[PDB]
């Protein structure tokens, strides 16, 4: 349908991707929260840019020609200047995403990334070629670009007069698509009949308990109580994913870090959607309830199962979430909210 | 045998409202949305075979204790 309102467009989504993501929280019938996307990545993951994974760790860069790649000159990146104990630091992180399938590429924008960045405010003043921008990092660099019969442009650049230009570079993909931020999904609250399936194949080898019973036990029913409980126990355990929670998940060489079996499901019927609209994946990796560093953040982007879209608080993502309990929607925290009271619940504990 | 912390994330699942005890509609709702269709008769029985202390609810430790 298109952005439908203003969580839609503050969410830094791109419209033909939050589309299908729409779409799959009701195929799913999933209620699908993720964090915001920096928007100066949108466009980028629009137009076909590939999408990071936990195994990059350079920080991104927020201005100059280069915002929304992963520069690999660390003083490119949100780090302009730092102290030379975090722009070392930040070197290392680059070595190891180019030690690991990651690539270095020459940053050429496209020419509408040109309009963007120059309609956004962080570049100016070029002939075309020499532009101009009041960042910080303009006083220690100098920055140029040239076209090719490709349409895009190549950045270049030199340490201040001190010449002869480079083609800057960028992390990327080992396929050398260049790499912009991911769609971090905040977490999945996934309808409990979406687990029916997995409590029988546990427990009945996927017969409804009345049929279970009728196949193995010829004619109080003790024993069909207790098969009850049974895929009743099952259920919420594959609901909130116990088992799978346990270890890590790979997608070919990449970790995936922690994620159910209904997360990934939801990961990969994600993903599919943004192929058809012409993108490369946007979900890496697990949900931030089994992040093992949980940020906190004002606000988080909310998709019922319904394709309702809102923004919401911590408070209202509180009562939010018990709303969405009482209609028997599954959800589990993260596991260090309780200690740092950041509990979203209201219950034992 | 699973975690502490892993037996309570399923028990919120059962525990769908606020409180932390199992009530009958709270088990009649998990039992129909898992496939099972059950007469009020039948989700008394579920919550009477696991109900220890008789107090027609599920809490925290039968829930746990139920293995
Ligand atoms: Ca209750
Ligand atoms: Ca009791
Ligand atoms: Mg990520
Ligand atoms: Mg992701």
């Amino acid at each position: 349908a298109g952005y439908a309102n203003a969580a839609d467009r503050e969410s830094g989504i791109p419209a033909a991707v939050l589309d299908g993501i729409k779409a799959v929280a009701k195929e799913k019938n999933a209620t699908l929260m993720f964090r915001l996307v920096n928007p100066h990545s949108t466009s980028l993951i629009a137009e076909g840019v590939a999408t990071k994974g936990l195994g990059v760790h350079a920080k991104s860069s927020d201005w100059g020609l280069q915002a929304g790649y992963i520069p690999v000159n660390p003083n490119l990146s949100k780090l302009f200047g730092r102290a030379p104990e975090v722009i070392a630091r930040a070197d290392n992180d680059v070595n190891s995403s180019l030690a690991h399938g990651h690539t270095a590429v020459d940053l050429t924008l496209s020419k509408e990334r040109l309009d963007y960045l120059r309609q956004a405010g962080l570049v100016t003043g070029m002939a075309d070629g020499v532009v101009a921008s009041n960042h910080a990092g303009y006083e220690q660099f100098e920055f140029r670009v040239k076209e090719t019969s490709d349409g895009r442009y190549a950045v270049q650049y030199r340490r201040k007069g001190g010449d002869d230009f480079e083609a800057v570079k960028v992390i990327g993909n080992a396929a050398g698509i260049p790499l912009t931020a991911d769609i971090d999904m905040f977490a999945i609250m996934p309808h409990l009949s979406n687990f029916r399936d997995s409590a029988r194949s546990s427990v009945t080898s996927g017969d409804s308990v009345t049929d279970y019973l009728a196949r193995t036990r010829r004619a109080l029913d003790r024993e069909r109580i207790d098969l009850l409980w049974k895929i009743a126990r099952a259920g919420a355990r594959s609901a909130v994913g116990t088992e799978a929670r346990r270890q890590f998940r790979y997608d070919g060489d990449m970790n995936i870090g922690v994620i159910t079996d209904f997360e990934l499901e939801v990961r990969n019927a994600l993903n599919r959607r943004a192929h058809a609209v012409g993108a490369q994946d946007v979900v890496q990796h697990g949900t931030e309830q089994n992040n093992p560093f949980p940020e906190a953040d004002e606000k988080i982007f909310v998709v019922s199962a319904t394709g309702e879209s809102q923004m919401l608080t911590r408070g209202q993502l509180k009562e939010y979430i018990g709303q969405q309990r009482g209609e028997g929607y599954v959800f589990y925290e993260n596991r260090a909210y309780g200690v740092a009271g950041k509990s979203l619940f209201d219950d034992g504990l | 045998t699973d975690s502490e912390e892993e037996i309570r994330e399923a028990f919120r699942v059962f525990d769908k409202d606020g409180n932390g005890y199992i009530s009958a509609a709270e088990l009649r709702h998990v039992m129909t949305n898992l496939g099972e269709k059950l007469t009020d008769e039948e989700v008394d029985e579920m919550i009477r075979e696991a109900d220890i202390d008789g107090d027609g609810q599920v809490n925290y430790e039968e829930f746990v204790q139920m293995m």
